[PDB]
């Protein structure tokens, strides 16, 4: 008969050993640019809302002071 | 043959050290890389119920 030992048609195809750890492109300083940007949004909006809340504050004190007598 | 690691020139030139202050400061590599490669969670774990299932063996 023939022999049943293993090796097949040669090569088993290619195999990739070498190291790969790629792909993060979002990082220049521009990460700072987007974060600091987010701050620049927060202070804008929050500024507005605190102004509004002061307006309400004066209005409430007006309620009280009109009550006082 | 010798192929050695960690012998490299860290660039003190600009645009490298940008991402170095970003790197030390903002934890992007830590966060993105690790938290995400654990967020790799969803792959179906490998566990077998031993009373009702049994691992492979050989003749
Ligand atoms: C325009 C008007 C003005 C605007 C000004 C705005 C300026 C913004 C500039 C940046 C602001 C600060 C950014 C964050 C700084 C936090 C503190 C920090 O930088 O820590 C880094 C520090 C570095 O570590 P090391 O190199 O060992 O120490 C150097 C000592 N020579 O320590 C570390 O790196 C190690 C810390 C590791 C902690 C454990 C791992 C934590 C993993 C999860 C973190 C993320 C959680 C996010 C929040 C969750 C939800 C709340």
């Amino acid at each position: 008969k023939v022999k049943q030992d293993m090796p097949p048609v040669g090569g088993y195809g290619p195999i990739d050993y070498k190291r790969n750890l790629p792909r993060r492109g979002l990082s220049g300083y521009s990460m700072f640019a987007v974060g600091i940007g987010a701050l620049l949004f927060g202070y804008w909006s929050m500024m507005r809302w605190n102004r509004e809340r002061r307006r309400l504050q004066i209005e409430d004190f007006e309620a009280r002071i009109a009550l006082m007598p | 043959t010798y192929k050695y690691v960690n012998l490299r020139e860290p660039s003190m030139d600009m645009k490298s050290v940008t991402d170095r202050a970003a790197q030390t400061l903002l934890w992007t590599e830590l966060i993105r890389g690790l938290g995400m490669t654990l967020s790799y969670l969803f792959r179906e774990p490998a566990t077998i119920n031993y009373p009702f299932e049994k691992g492979p063996l050989s003749p």
